[PDB]
């Protein structure tokens, strides 16, 4: 009953699903493909970066930005919004490195960014 | 308020034709007790800049923290910022300056004196000074603390002005800095035999020579002196 369940995102539809958050998955589908192979040794990231025209400059633009000195962060979807999630963890990691004097673990970082992206689904 | 607690000694330095030499000793005295030995005060930053810090040990540690964050900051975004927009010596300087002034105003100062020793990408020498008053200046010979009137005179007898930097080679400079550590070591009552030394060249990069001792001391004369004047 009623009308809506897609105007706000701190509604829950009756099925037990969300919206907006359910719709946001289609938005990431419009992006390019980006892979990660977890190796024994490390990780190897790679990203398809489209070249539309020859008007653009080759090897001068990036979807791989560093966070801390030892974490690749590479993203797909809406690119300014993906850069805001990278921006956020540069702040987060620098505070941790100030506070506890060690390079921020990957499992620590994984928790931290997770809480933030969760956090926007609650208002 | 903040007043000194644990304090280093002196970081001393001079320019030469193709780079700069800077050297400091490894000491944290807690007044009378010379309590920390082998705690280093030269901090290499970047790959061509050594930032030599005197005064407070507490404060110094926390400014090493900010330098390390600054390399992390300049690396971000840009892959060409580690090649042609690297952290220059004038950069590492500018941030250290500006931090001192702002802390001076709130009347809780970061009690340090810094020499920021390097060479530009242009090949120019850079040796520039800041202290806790917030005062800046460049000279051809520079020294923190007690060494600014002890060590500084001897160093400054090799390079007097800005036209004897071309004429002073890497081997005369090496000698002068060795010599001035030894001159300090006699007449300065907070010093340590161990000292670290950096040599910044404009073609061989930064070389970081650790754990030198001072030698060739004079004491041979001291068997001759007896009493204070009345006693002979």
């Amino acid at each position: 009953i009623g009308t809506g369940y897609d105007l706000s995102n701190s509604v829950f539809s009756p099925d037990g699903r969300n919206f907006q958050v359910e719709y946001a998955v289609k938005a990431v589908e419009n992006g390019t493909t980006s892979i990660g192979i977890k190796c024994n040794d490390g990780v190897v990231f790679a990203v398809e970066k489209l070249i539309t025209s020859k008007l653009l400059v080759p090897q001068k633009n990036v979807k791989i930005q560093v966070v801390d000195r030892h974490i690749g962060c590479v993203y797909s979807g809406l690119i300014p919004d993906g850069r805001h999630l990278v921006n956020r963890g540069r702040e987060e990691a620098a505070s941790f490195k100030k506070l506890y004097k060690t390079p921020i673990p990957i499992p620590a970082f994984a928790d931290r960014l997770g809480q933030y992206v969760q956090a926007h689904t609650l208002y | 308020t903040q007043q000194p607690i644990v304090t280093g000694t002196s970081v001393i330095s001079m320019k030469y034709d193709n780079g700069v030499i800077i050297a400091a000793d490894n000491l944290g005295s807690y007044g009378s007790l010379l309590r920390f030995n082998g705690v280093e005060r030269l901090i290499p930053v970047g790959d061509n800049t050594v930032v030599g810090i005197s005064g407070d040990i507490s404060d110094m540690q926390h400014i090493e923290r900010l330098l390390k964050d600054l390399v992390t900051e300049n690396a971000y975004d840009n892959p060409l910022a580690d090649a042609e927009e690297a952290l220059e010596p004038s950069y590492i300087f500018e941030y250290l300056a500006t931090v001192m002034y702002q802390r001076r105003s709130k009347m809780n100062p970061l009690w340090n004196a810094i020499i920021v020793a390097g060479v530009q990408s242009n090949g120019d020498q850079f040796l520039r000074y800041v202290n806790l008053l917030g005062v800046t200046y460049s000279s051809p010979t520079l020294a923190t603390g007690f060494g600014a009137h002890m060590a500084n005179p001897l160093l400054r007898k090799v390079v007097d002005r800005e036209s004897d930097i071309p004429k002073t080679t890497v081997q005369v400079a090496e000698e002068a800095i060795v010599n001035a550590m030894r001159v300090l070591y006699y007449r300065d009552a907070r010093s340590s035999r161990n000292f670290s030394l950096a040599i910044i060249d404009k073609n061989t990069g930064l070389t970081f020579k650790k754990n030198l001792q001072v030698e060739n001391m004079k004491w041979d004369f001291a068997k001759d002196i007896k009493g204070y004047g009345t006693q002979k």
